[PDB]
RNA sequence: CGGUCCGGCCGGGAACUCAAAGGAGACUGCCAGUGAUAAACUGGAGGAAGGUGGGGAUGACGUCAAGUCAUCAUGGCCCUUACGACCAGGGCUACACACGUGCUACAAUGGCGCAUACAAAGAGAAGCGACCUCGCGAGAGCAAGCGGACCUCAUAAAGUGCGUCGUAGUCCGGAUUGGAGUCUGCAACUCGACUCCAUGAAGUCGGAAUCGCUAGUAAUCGUGGAUCAGAAUGCCACGGUG
């Protein structure tokens, strides 16, 4: 999928991850940040992924990471 | 040494003619001459579509035809330098000095 | 001196020598046999030493660039004839008769526009 | 049915590039670009001064212009008064020095470009299509042409449904490359929509 | 003949005869036959019980069969407990890599009804 | 095509010359050399910082005169229709049409 | 073919016995453009033919040929709405073409390991008249026997 | 020919291949038959080429209020603190289905492994990128030449020789999916290409019906290019066999 050196994540995102951790857990982290590879410092919290229209809240698992935010907020109705 | 000029002009009937110049400009001036070599001609080509919307197998094609001339000039002659420096070439052909 | 000529088919270009004594032939710095897995192709340069007469009575070095197998082998029997008539002339009654003297003007003809070939043409659908 | 354009199926053959310049790949698009802005700037300039043709060469690092006028004294001035103004911006256009040189199209009547631009003007007027059309063909034939044909398209006269009409005279031979063909477009910019103008004139053989 | 995961090999050659193994394809067979020391081109007549247990043992090594399948099961499972897109596609029996569903799509979703 | 969309590419222009040319290619090729740094560099981290329209590869290449973005061709700079039309006009050098 | 009479294009012989006939044999085979594949697969099918009916390479051919080489065939004609099948003599030079043709066309329909052993066996079942091949040639004898009154 | 590191590679040679400018040549001209002694056709000679030699470009008056106000231009209309404009994420890639155009197949005229002969036409400096080195590999590091008949992309593949499989849903066929990666790009979840390992669907030649093609054509086999950061089974172009 990507390259071996080095798995990206976006530094407003990140800043956000930060803040949550000393601070402590807070309401859904509002993020549009989809193509973010979640990181073991991201498990417990309760990040707001956008699908396009509303923010879908995805609680974070330790199996959840190497994989992206947006695998987790589906973009198309279907039904 | 040697002195090496390398034409280039997209009119065929023009390349030859300002060679023809350069060539009887160096061997009146007393000068060894080779060539006109001609050098292979690149053609470029292009398919544009010829309908502003559809119509897929209406096509326009084009070629830009690159003619090249090598000429080659064995004696370096003060007399020879410097009256091909002076020689009125057409605005619309390349020329490459190489030492 | 060396009896010349020149012989192309499509768009191979093969060059003949003719010089007296031996059946020897050197294609390319190569054998006969060497140069041509078919015995197809061996045949054909082998065609104009059938009604002129040759089994060791000359030799014959040949170089020929582009096209491909039968090509290359159409294109030296084409060759062997204009050498073949550089040293008799005679011999061009002989060479007519055969079809040796006729430069095969067969090439592959150009892809068209609109067309998925040279001539076929997309399938049709009426609805 | 669809036609081939005149000019461009003779160059080569009878008719010659209005660009004469060389270049690679490199600053191809660059010229080409510095050619339209060129010609934008004198046809929008010189538009009363009745400019017929614009040729455009590059001799090594600098521009020389062509302009092919039926008025010359309006495009030169008072004593280079005009032209030097002219070449002041045209090498701002295009970087490299400029040179302006002033070609005289004698027999206007005979230049495909200008018969059009008499048209497209006249249109502009409120003058009839038919006697605009009718004036152009005789000026034409009179002055030595060997043939003309002058075409004007939509809206004719303010009618709602748009017509295309044409007269020919003499001898207009559109397949013969050896033909001297000179044709040109104009537009005319009506109080009812644009009317286009295709003029053809026939000048003999080879 | 029977190797690892229950399977019994047909009496043809070496390497077609452990592609018959689920977990073995071109390649591994060619790895195991170089490393036990046995030829490619030889058929299951001649090689005796003593060159048959040496590849039981080099085939031992790379998780095969029953293994193997559960494996690749487990992997799947994880993908749809999870709930990311990759999961719900095999929820829903449809092409899961990013494929045309609009067409084209018969080996998934399964043949058509109307 | 529209006038901001033709104003966007000249945004894109001025400032891919100004960062991804003398600046974000320095730490791109940062982010390659395997001798130096192979944890703590920020050069990943800093490139997101610099504006989006700075990347070259954000750039359409589209006709210079009308701004059409499709049926382009870099030897002119321009779209198949208004080629055509210079080319007709003989505007373009040694371009005829050609048969073989 | 309305206004334009074409006459035949005349085909180099055979490499190796100089067969014209044979020729035109390789070339019906011929699939892909493949020559060279073509012959390979006919020579390898007379060698292995002659060897086991009783030597005479080109003479095995033309005893297999005699039997699928047909006299007579329909020419479907729409007189008023109704398709009548006419009875037609068929020429010499189609008489072997379409003998040869329904060989290579009954040998491919055959389960055998190779196409050289399909059309050895199919030569040998036509030399004994009792293949697919003979029965192309029967079929079209029935149909020309029984629409005989519309000649 | 002189000299051999056996490479046109170096003196040289302007013969030849080729390159690209100019020119000749084919016109029913000659002979014969047919035909109103005509037009023309048929056949023959000579000729590299024969009856517009092969291919292209070239599309009359007009027809369908045919297609394009989304290339652009433009009459009129409509919005003008919004139908304008900027930005992030998403969609154009959805999927019970139906139709059109293609690719790949169903195999021994074939699959696989090793050895090996012969093309053409293109592209290239914000580029083509050798050699060397590392990796099974996609690639990576290092780094020549070349704005190019010089250098690079780039090993043509069918074919040929030998060996294997032996009519088996198979050593056919590759879909689908699992795991691990590579590269481009701020960024490959939606939604890139490619590789490595594993997986091994349907399909054993297609109903009614229907399409292309008259010769270097069909059929088949590879090669290049435009657009393009990346993304071809499409398109445009090239020769091989035939
Ligand atoms: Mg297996
Ligand atoms: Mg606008
Ligand atoms: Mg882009
Ligand atoms: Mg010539
Ligand atoms: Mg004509
Ligand atoms: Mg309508
Ligand atoms: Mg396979
Ligand atoms: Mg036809």
């Amino acid at each position: 999928r990507s390259l071996k050196k080095g798995p990206f994540i976006d530094l407003h995102l990140l800043k956000k991850v930060e803040k949550a951790v000393e601070s402590g857990d807070k309401k859904p982290l509002r993020t549009w940040s989809r193509r973010s590879t979640i990181f073991p410092n991201m498990i417990g919290l309760t990040i707001a992924v956008h699908n396009g229209r509303q923010h879908v809240p995805v609680f974070v698992t330790d199996e959840m990471v190497g994989h992206k935010l947006g695998e987790f907020a589906p973009t198309r109705t279907y039904r | 040494q040697r002195i090496r000029i390398r034409l280039k002009a997209f009119d065929h009937r023009l390349i030859d003619q300002a060679t023809a110049e350069i060539v009887e400009t160096a061997k009146r001036t007393g000068a060894q001459v080779r060539g006109p070599i001609p050098l292979p001609t690149r053609k470029e080509r292009f398919t544009v579509l010829i309908s502003p919307h559809v119509n897929k197998d209406a096509r326009d094609q084009y070629e830009i035809r690159t003619h090249l001339r090598l000429v080659d000039i064995v004696e370096p002659t003060e007399k020879t330098v410097d009256a091909l420096m002076r020689l009125d070439l057409a605005a619309g052909v390349d020329v490459q000095i190489s030492l | 001196n060396q009896y010349y000529g020149t012989g192309r088919r499509k768009s191979s270009a093969a060059r003949v020598f003719i010089k007296p004594g031996n059946g020897k032939i050197v294609i390319n710095q190569r054998s006969l046999e060497q140069y041509f897995g078919r015995e197809t192709a061996r045949m054909v340069v082998r065609q104009p030493l059938e009604l002129v007469d040759m089994v060791e009575k000359l030799d014959l070095y040949i170089t020929v660039k582009g096209g491909g197998i039968s090509g290359q082998a159409g294109a030296i029997r084409h060759g062997i004839t204009r050498a073949l008539m550089e040293y008799d002339e005679s011999l061009r009654s002989e060479l007519r008769k055969a079809g040796f003297v006729t430069r095969d003007a067969r090439q592959v003809e150009r892809k068209k526009v609109g067309l998925r070939k040279a001539r076929r043409r997309p399938q049709f659908s009426k609805r | 049915g669809q036609k081939v354009h005149p000019n461009g199926i003779r160059l080569g053959i009878v008719k010659p590039w209005n660009s004469t310049w060389f270049a690679n790949t490199k600053e191809f698009a660059d010229n080409l670009d510095s050619d339209f802005k060129v010609r934008q700037y004198l046809t929008k300039e010189l538009a009363k001064a009745s400019v017929s043709r614009i040729v455009i060469e590059r001799p090594a690092k600098s521009i020389r212009v062509t302009i092919h006028t039926a008025r010359p004294g309006i495009v030169i001035g008072k004593k280079g008064e005009d032209v030097e103004k002219l070449r002041k911006v045209v090498a701002d256009i295009a970087g490299v020095p400029a040179q302006i040189n002033i070609a005289e199209v004698r027999k206007p009547e005979l230049d495909a470009k200008l018969v059009a631009d008499s048209i497209t003007s006249q249109l502009e007027r409120r003058v009839m299509f038919r006697r605009a059309m009718k004036r152009a063909v005789q000026n034409a034939m009179r002055l030595g042409a060997k043939g003309i044909k002058v075409e004007v398209s939509g809206r004719l006269g303010g009618a709602e449904i748009a017509r295309t009409e044409w007269y020919r005279e003499g001898r207009v031979p559109l397949h013969t490359l050896r033909a001297d063909i000179d044709y040109n477009t104009s537009e005319a910019h009506t109080t009812y929509g644009v009317i286009g103008v295709k003029v053809w004139i026939f000048k003999g053989e080879i | 003949a029977r190797i690892a995961g229950i399977n019994i090999p047909d009496h043809k050659h070496a390497v077609i005869a452990l592609t018959s193994i689920y977990g073995v394809g071109k390649t591994r067979s060619k790895a195991i036959l170089a490393a036990a020391g046995i030829a490619e081109d030889v058929k299951i007549s001649e090689l005796s019980e003593g060159q048959i247990d040496t590849l039981r043992d080099e085939v031992a090594k790379f998780v095969v069969e029953g293994d193997l399948r559960r494996e690749i099961s487990m992997s799947i499972k994880r993908l749809m407990d999870l709930g990311c897109y990759r999961g719900l596609r095999h929820r829903r029996g449809l092409p899961v890599r990013g494929q045309r569903t609009k067409t084209n799509a018969r080996t998934r979703k399964g043949p058509r009804k109307p | 095509a529209k006038q901001s969309m033709k104003a966007r590419e000249v945004k894109r222009v001025a400032l891919a010359d100004k960062y991804f040319a003398k600046r974000a290619e320095l730490k791109a090729i940062i982010s390659d050399v395997n001798a130096s740094d192979e944890d703590r560099w920020n050069a990943v981290l800093k490139l997101q910082t610099l504006p989006r329209d700075s990347s070259p590869s954000r750039q359409r290449n589209r006709c210079r005169q009308t701004g059409r973005p499709h049926g382009f061709l870099r030897k002119f700079g321009l779209s198949r229709i208004k080629v055509r039309e210079a080319a007709m006009r003989g505007e373009i050098p040694g371009l005829k049409k050609a048969s073989w | 073919p309305r206004r334009r009479v074409i006459g035949q294009r005349k085909i180099l012989p055979d490499p190796k016995f100089g067969s014209e006939l044979l020729a035109k044999f390789v070339n019906i085979l011929m699939v892909d453009g493949k020559k060279s594949t073509a012959e390979s697969i006919v020579y390898s099918a007379l060698e292995t033919l002659a060897q086991r009916s009783g030597k005479s390479e080109l003479e095995a051919f033309e005893v297999a040929l005699e039997n699928v080489r047909p006299t007579v065939e329909v020419k479907s004609r729409r007189v008023g709405g109704s398709t009548y099948q006419v009875p037609v003599e068929v020429r010499p030079v189609r008489r072997n073409a379409l003998a040869m043709r329904w060989i290579v066309e009954a040998a491919r329909k055959r389960g055998d390991k190779s196409m050289a052993l399909r059309l050895a066996n199919e030569l040998s079942d036509a030399a004994e008249n009792k293949g697919t091949a003979v029965k192309k040639r029967e079929d079209v004898h029935r149909m020309a026997e029984a629409n005989k009154a519309f000649a």
